[PDB]
RNA sequence: UAAAGUUGCUGCAGUUAAAAAGCUCGUAGUUGGAUCU
RNA sequence: CGCAAGACGGACCAGAGCGAAAGCAUUUGCCAAGAAUGUUUUCAUUAAUCAAGAACGAAAGUCGGAGGUUCGAAGACGAUCAGAUACCGUCGUAGUUCCGACCAUAAACGAUGCCGACCGGCGAUGCGGCGGCGUUAUUCCCAUGACCCGCCGGGCAGCUUCCGGGAAACCAAAGUCUUUGGGUUCCGGGGGGAGUAUGGUUGCAAAGCUGAAACUUAAAGGAAUUGACGGAAGGGCACCACC
């Protein structure tokens, strides 16, 4: 079915939008390779991200066979 | 023509492999091309479990398995229906069925 | 990928391939120059040496023979040339 | 007829002839 | 080898580990090395002890094999011979 | 961005890359798509150098410009996490959207009901929308992708490298691509910030839309 | 690829561009040339010279320092061997396969070995009558080519 | 004779249509890296 | 429970390794050999391919000697069958095992000559080397092993790809071919007659190498497609199928 009623339907459903947007956020975690990136990029003056870890080993791999 | 890249063996980088006797027909076949099952097999059945593990004279003795490895040629493989036929597309698939 | 080109710098593109396959042939190897705690001069020792050298004034084991890279005695610092 | 079998058919012939002509 | 009493006293004559036990370690990506030595007690007890080890898959580990090298293989043998004498 | 201090990357826009996760890249990096990553970290994952996704965004962006008649651009997303952008971006830019299953011989096939002849095509992931990429090869139709490091770029144009697995990043990525195409062509200005904000384009689970209201 | 096997290795030394002496090489001409006088006198091979002078004493050619190869100061000395030292040891390998097929007859990889062994060395040696390093009525005969060794 | 690029120097083929020696070594033959205004 | 003999070397064992191929699998020792890697070592064109010539060459087979467990051509018997001379069963000779001579052939196959250059991607794996968080063992420093993450070089392969090719199957070579020339060896010319006859040569023999013609024939053949059929597999349906 193609009408347009439920185009109108389904646009006004997906017309939601809250007070705060998800990606407003005080601190995000961001690693240390990223940080030299941001930091080649002009952008290692920013103050709203937060020092993650890096992982303990390179345990990433799904083992074989 | 040929059917498999392989030629339905796994002999690369080698001139000879050694033969085996099927299991069902003693049948010379290479120990490569030759089709492997290895069965792991409870050498009390499920039906006689509770007879055996009621007569024990232990307390849960768990009772021992069987380990018996299979060599079959193609013929008896295809008779016994271990393996069977796949299409063009489908034979190219070395994946081993869910178990 | 634009060959020999200064404008994609590069040092780490040609110091990963073959040495022999690099644009211009240059070996992996290095000279150094040992001291020994025990001993007062300089030693040259090549880095792949196939020798087991000793102390040009005493009877120390330098390095061993390897697969490849020679292995250093401990303590004997060891600094590379050029 | 196989390949083979007719081959063994001409030695045969062969080893025949060879034992006629002596 | 003596009854008395009615009584039959033994003694070590064997050991062996069962057909499923033994079975159930030989698994298909790894190396078995097998060692035997016929070494005589203080008693004069001559005996001939086989041993069996495994390579072990490392906790971390990505590859599906854990085969030993030919030389490490012959290293482990000369270390259970040598183990099995000392022992015995 | 052509080096003008108008087009080139803000604070604000970096910050909700980040916060998108629009950087983080897959364990598997596509060797066309080497040119655009930073470099790999210890779990495996590549980043993504933001400013070349900016040079690759804005270039997106001057591609769709320069179109006049704005339905002459369809926007594809065969995935469920950019239906929503996708839409969001056709009613924002007036583009053409093709959200859900996309019929085979849509470009192809004169005869067929949904037949439709756009000048440019963008796709949320040439993996995904490998069909429409596909059938562009067919009616010299250009494309422009959001790849991720693992993307393959056949018949891609313009690759814009992110992460276009993650609900956020595409809702992200399409949203900055409306708003881009939006400042250049003349509409909205680049003195204050946009009043749509990204959560709109996001893609939500029901349960979540459940729970959210 | 290798001239008597089917491997196509690339393992070779990588001559650095600079053709100058080191700077941390403070040995002259002269000092490297006593060096290979000495170490030839001790009974060594010009390549094994060039090793020890390479290892030890940090002379990355001698080529470089000393303006001239090390077969050819050895020449020029008059303490060079006899017959080339790659002919010398193509000799002496195929001597010792020779000692070892004589008590074991059995071995046909053996005498394989042997037969490229033997190819080898007339290749070389004929290349060597060419170049007028060997007279011209040199041969390898494997009766007393011990006396060789 | 051309057609016959079905005798192929120009200019043919040799996995399955006819076809690469079981495999190496090896003399002749053939072919041979850069470099000197 | 012992003793003896002769074979064989399971599981581990893999699209893993080595070898020129044939081929090669219990421990340990001796003997000589070898690839790859490492090399700021040495010689300095010494090379590639190869008529003649030569080494090796599965199995079966021949001669002589030793041995002879198993299996087993031939053969005997029992079955099955219209018949079976075969499949199946019980025996069983030569042989299968070893030593010394012979033979030189296999679907000896990747049905694919060797050497060199160039032309995509990816993940593995074997050896060597290089680099690096971290985890374990040496119950102590470094090192060295076992892992983990990469890089480089040869190697066995795999997946993928509108590189390109091809009749296609399919092949990263079977590509870089009418835009045709890197070097070189062997070799094919419609199907049969026929790898036959004959001559030569080799062999104790069996036979091996070389190798026709008369004559006969319009096709034989390759790859793929659709059907039909299958004493091939897997499904579905009708109380003219069953329960």
């Amino acid at each position: 079915i193609s009408i347009k009623l439920q185009e109108e339907e389904r646009e006004r459903r997906d017309n939601y939008v809250p007070e705060v947007s998800a990606l407003d956020q005080e601190i995000i975690e961001v690693d240390p390779d990223t940080k030299e990136m941001l930091k080649l990029l002009d952008f290692g003056s920013l103050s709203n991200l937060q020092v993650t870890q890096p992982t303990v080993g390179m345990n990433f791999k799904t083992p074989r066979g | 023509t040929k059917k498999r890249r392989n030629n339905g063996r796994a002999k690369k980088g080698r001139g000879h492999v050694q033969p085996i006797r099927c299991t069902n027909c003693a049948r010379c076949v290479p120990k490569d091309k030759a089709i492997k099952k290895f069965v792991i097999r409870n050498i009390v059945e499920a039906a006689a479990v509770r007879d055996i593990s009621e007569a024990s004279v232990f307390d849960a003795y768990v009772l021992p398995k069987l380990y018996v490895k299979l060599h079959y040629c193609v013929s008896c493989v295809i008779h016994s229906k271990v393996v069977r036929n796949r299409s063009r597309e489908a034979r190219k698939d070395r994946t081993p069925p869910p178990r | 990928p634009l060959a020999k080109d200064l404008l994609h710098p590069s040092p780490e593109e040609e110091k990963r391939k073959h040495k022999k396959k690099r644009l211009v042939q240059s070996p992996n190897s290095y000279f150094m120059d040992v001291k020994c705690p025990g001993c007062y001069k300089i030693t040259t020792v090549f880095s792949h040496a196939q020798t087991v050298v000793l102390c040009v004034g005493c009877s120390t084991v330098l390095c061993q023979p390897t697969g490849g890279k020679a292995r250093l005695t401990e303590g004997c610092s060891f600094r590379r040339k050029q | 007829m196989r390949a083979k079998w007719r081959k063994k058919r001409m030695r045969r012939l062969k080893r025949k002839r060879r034992k006629m002509r002596q | 080898e003596d009854v008395q009493g009615k009584n039959c006293l033994t003694n070590f004559h064997g050991m062996d580990l069962t057909r499923d036990k033994m079975c159930s370690m030989v698994k298909k990506w790894q190396t078995m090395i097998e060692a035997h030595v016929d070494v005589k007690t203080t008693d004069g007890y001559l005996l001939r002890l086989f041993c069996v080890g495994f390579t072990k898959k490392r906790n971390n580990q990505i590859r599906k094999t854990s085969y030993a090298q030919h030389q490490q293989v012959r290293q482990i043998r000369k270390k259970m011979m040598e183990i099995m004498t000392r022992e015995v | 961005s052509g080096a003008l201090d108008v087009l080139q990357m803000k604070e604000e826009d970096v910050l909700k890359f980040l916060a998108a996760g629009t950087h983080l890249g897959g364990t598997n990096l596509d060797f066309q798509m080497e040119q655009y990553i930073y470099k790999r970290k210890s779990d495996g994952i590549y980043i993504i150098n933001l400013k070349r996704t900016w040079e690759k965004l804005l270039l997106a962006a001057r591609a769709i410009v320069a179109i006049e008649n704005p339905a002459d651009v369809s926007v594809i997303s065969s995935r469920n996490t950019g239906q929503r952008a996708v839409l969001k971006f056709a009613a924002a830019t007036g583009a053409t959207p093709i959200a859900g299953r996309f019929t085979p011989g849509t470009f192809t096939n004169q005869i067929q009901a949904a037949f439709r002849e756009p000048r440019l095509l963008v796709v949320t992931d040439p993996r995904a929308d490998h069909q429409p990429l596909t059938e562009a090869s067919y009616v010299n139709l250009p494309t422009i992708a959001l790849c991720n490091t693992d993307s393959p770029l056949r018949y891609v144009d313009i690759a814009i490298p992110c992460n276009n697995k993650g609900a956020h990043s595409v809702g992200l990525m399409w949203w900055m691509l409306a708003r881009e195409v939006l400042r250049m062509r003349g509409t909205i200005s680049r003195e204050h910030p946009w009043e749509v904000m990204p959560d709109l384009y996001f893609y939500r689970d029901p349960e979540e839309i459940e729970k959210e209201e | 690829g290798r001239m008597h096997a089917p491997g196509k290795g690339l393992s070779q030394s990588a001559l650095p561009y600079r053709r100058s002496v080191p700077t941390w090489l403070k040995l002259t001409s002269d000092d490297v040339k006593e060096q290979i006088y000495k170490l030839a006198k001790k009974g060594l091979t010009p390549s094994q010279i060039g090793v020890i002078l390479r290892d030890s004493h940090g002379v990355a050619q001698v080529r470089f320092v000393t303006g001239n190869k090390i077969l050819r100061i050895l020449k020029s000395k008059g303490l060079a061997p006899d017959l080339p030292e790659d002919l010398y040891h193509l000799i002496k390998k195929a001597v010792a396969v020779r000692k070892h097929l004589e008590r074991n007859r059995k071995d046909k990889d053996a005498k394989f070995r042997l037969i490229l062994i033997e190819s080898r060395i007339h290749r070389l040696a004929r290349y060597y009558k060419t170049k007028r390093v060997l007279p011209p009525n040199w041969k390898y005969e494997s009766s007393t080519a011990s006396a060789l060794v």
